[PDB]
RNA sequence: CGGACGGCUCAGUAACACGUCGGUAACCUACCCUCGGGAGGGGGAUAACCCCGGGAAACUGGGGCUAAUCCCCCAUAGGCCUGAGGUACUGGAAGGUCCUCAGGCCGAAAGGGGCAUGCCCGCCCGAGGAUGGGCCGGCGGCCGAUUAGGUAGUUGGUGGGGUAACGGCCCACCAAGCCGAAGAUCGGUACGGGCCAUGAGAGUGGGAGCCCGGAGAUGGACACUGAGACACGGGUCCAGGCCCUAC
């Protein structure tokens, strides 16, 4: 599976890194959450912690998905603005 | 039946001066009373969100409002309902950004990018006159604003005329009078957002409103009413257009 | 009072505080032109005009009438006949919103 | 019969004891707003109360309870019942404001459908 | 503080109810914005809490103790009426606003709470706006003559009461007017529009679902509190129906 940037994008009100990233998997099934947070920290040198995936979405015949995803300064920032919701299906909290 | 006033708005109902998708749910931010009207402003959620999308959620929009982050006029902000409009700033010091409000030849509100230097200076219209106690004069501005002034500068200040104001401390430089060679921005109407100079005034009996015609820099002329003739400048503007 | 309408007052007076000229009755929205039709009423007026409407279906046309009460000062002392030019105001009866400013042509 | 509720405004207490017989019948007729002696009924008061109390003491009627419950009011004049539609105290507790309800109360005489009396001790 | 919004329905209504253009110089508005000014001095009660309870319940009594951004009172600001003058403002046009004088009625406020060694949220008055409403007007849109005369506060005037405000809205007095064959009155059916179905088009027909407006909360009538109700999940009565009961 190969990851491309796309876009990045700063935020200075909430204190985060906004980042839209496609995924090329051609012939293999939808990969993981955990497979793409440890690429996108080995690739962009982030915090394996103070990192989450809103959404990775797979289209009608692409073999090609799509991410978004957050990258904050601290953790406090980090459960301050984001729900629980998101976290739970990340990991980086037990409910 | 209706025993009292109304508290929601229905997308469906919203201005048209907003940008905005109707049909992707069925309820708006109904705005609270204050400065401008209801077609004439839009409120600072949709701003923070839909237009610069600096949130995706309210919750995100609130929590950067409750914290000075967002300034208008000068003026720290922390209600979502506050109805922000025409010639007004919008200020964000944490990245440097400050836009100005204007609409546009369609009749939807816009963010025009401008300087720190121009940030600090606001065009207002003065929209009527009043005597008041201490025999004190009262201007009654276009966003419902007002100002003070004393008996002897009376003649000064008429009923079209534009008065330029530091934004926080709400000191008048630079007044601006109503001529047949001033220059102007339409406001509303079928050609709003035009700009030109104006040629002839006239009035009429009875009630109805006095037109005015303009002519714009292409050579071209055009008539609109008075109230909806904002004066910016002499021979050439004062702000960015 | 010179209220605007920019017509000529007439050359009389009265105490009346209803009447535009001379008074405290203050008037505003249109005004329009009729013909009397009756005043057997004691400062009060019928005035009547005239239109065409038109028929989308069959291409034509129709007469139709029109009629008003107003309000008569005594120095404007209006008749049956008189074109007449009336100006609205705020209601003075049950029926009456009306006010005649001035007689644009007195028939004999 | 009755059960007298006599309560002291100088320590804040409160003794519960019955009467019957025709000590009794000495109340039939009265109202609230009138003094009565301890010994007229056949009862002492140093006995009860505790401690001590001295003579010459006497009874004022503040209020009572009818054997269904209703309350007696003292600006409704007589033995019987009646409906009021009132809006204060005592014998309704508003919840609200502009609140009125018609309530069932008793009237400013006592009479042997009572069952409770309240008595307050005059010094 | 809010619950007068939102949510449901189409009974009634042929009407300024609805649509559109205009008006209020004839009116009200808590939450909101701007500007200009203020927070002085005293008093009181009473829930919770404690003693004793009553009634089958629903509900409710007596005594003691206490606090407030609770309640009351003085003062000062200010609000309203009238009369005589000056003419500074707006406006197309002043029974309006401002200035001076005079005679009188009503009559504010919480410097409270938090952090801290000044900042945050707030209280009252005034002038204006915005939001939302009330009222008026011109135009426009069903069928019936085996329904032809109707109206008697009915149409107008003078003077007043009452309303937030104009007004026969109501009252006293003077007159005899108002609508009608270009169809009044009466009777029938029916929430009104944006819209929809059909048709080459003209045109015919409908208007439950989504939006804007109106009306109603078993039928009918009447009131309290509040900026706003004659109030679907708050009140009072009559009629008609049902339920619990220790009757
Ligand atoms: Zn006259």
């Amino acid at each position: 599976m190969e990851i491309k940037v796309t876009e990045i994008r700063e935020n200075k009100l909430l204190g985060r890194k906004e980042i839209y990233f496609d995924v090329l998997h051609e012939g293999e099934p939808t990969p993981s959450r955990e497979a793409v947070k440890g690429k996108l920290v080995a690739m962009l040198d982030l915090d394996p912690n103070t990192t989450v995936i809103q959404y990775i979405r797979s289209y009608f015949g692409s073999n090609v998905s799509k991410g978004y995803a957050k990258a904050y300064e601290t953790r406090e920032r980090m459960l301050y603005i984001e729900p629980e919701y998101i976290l739970v299906r990340d990991g980086l909290v037990q409910k | 039946a209706r025993k009292g006033p109304k508290r929601h708005l229905k997308r469906l109902a919203a201005p048209t001066s907003w940008y905005i998708h109707r049909k992707a749910y069925k309820w708006a931010v109904r705005p609270s009373p204050g400065p401008h009207s209801m077609k004439t402003s839009i409120p600072l959620i949709y701003i923070v969100r839909d237009y610069l999308g600096y949130a995706k959620t309210a919750r995100e929009a609130r929590k950067i409002l409750n914290e000075g982050k967002i300034l208008v006029d000068g003026r720290v902000r922390k209600d979502y309902k506050f109805p922000v409009g025409i010639m007004d700033v919008v200020s964000i010091p944490e990245t440097g950004e400050h836009y100005r409000v204007l609409p546009n030849r369609i009749g939807k509100l816009i963010l025009h990018p401008i300087s720190e230097e121009e940030a600090k200076l606001k065009p207002f219209r003065i929209n009527n006159k009043r005597m008041v106690k201490g025999a004190k004069v009262q201007l009654n501005l276009h966003d419902g604003s007002n100002h003070l002034v004393s008996l002897a500068e009376k003649d000064a200040y008429k009923t079209s005329y534009t008065v330029i104001m530091q934004v926080p401390e709400r000191q008048i430089v630079k007044v601006l009078p109503f001529e047949v060679g001033a220059y102007v921005f339409v406001t509303q109407g079928k050609n709003v957002a035009r700009k030109g100079k104006i040629v002839e005034v006239r009035q009429f009996p009875m009630g109805w409103p006095d037109v005015v015609t303009i002519e714009d820099e292409n050579g071209e002329l055009f008539d609109t009413l008075k109230e909806y003739a904002f004066v910016i400048g002499k021979d050439k503007p004062e702000i960015s257009l | 009072r010179e209220i605007g309408l920019r017509v000529q007052p007439p050359a009389e007076v009265c105490n009346d505080p209803k009447c535009p000229w001379h008074g405290n009755l203050k008037i505003h929205g249109r005004y329009v032109e009729g013909i009397v039709v009756s005043d057997k009423g004691k400062k009060t007026v019928v005035v009547e005009r005239q239109y065409y409407h038109y028929l989308k279906k069959y291409e034509r046309y129709e007469l139709r009438k029109s009629k008003v009460h107003a309000h008569n000062p005594e120095c404007i002392n209006a008749k049956v006949g008189d074109k007449v030019l009336i100006a609205e105001t705020r209601p003075i009866s049950k029926t009456k919103s009306w006010v005649v400013v001035a007689v644009l042509q007195r028939a004999e | 019969t009755f059960k007298l509720v006599i309560s002291n405004p100088k320590n804040g207490v409160a003794k519960q004891v019955e009467i019957s017989g025709p000590e009794a019948d000495k109340l039939i007729g009265r109202r609230i707003g009138e003094e009565i002696p301890a010994s007229e009924l056949g009862l002492n008061l140093s006995e009860i109360f505790g401690e001590e109390i001295p003579a010459d003491a006497k009874l004022k009627i503040t209020g009572g309870t009818d054997k269904d419950g209703f309350p007696m009011r003292p600006d409704v004049h007589g033995p019987r019942r009646v409906k009021i539609l009132l809006s204060r105290g005592p014998g309704f507790r508003p919840r609200e404001r502009g609140e009125r309800r018609k309530k069932t109360v008793h009237g400013n005489t006592i009479s042997p459908n009572i069952v409770q009396v309240n008595m307050k001790i005059v010094f």
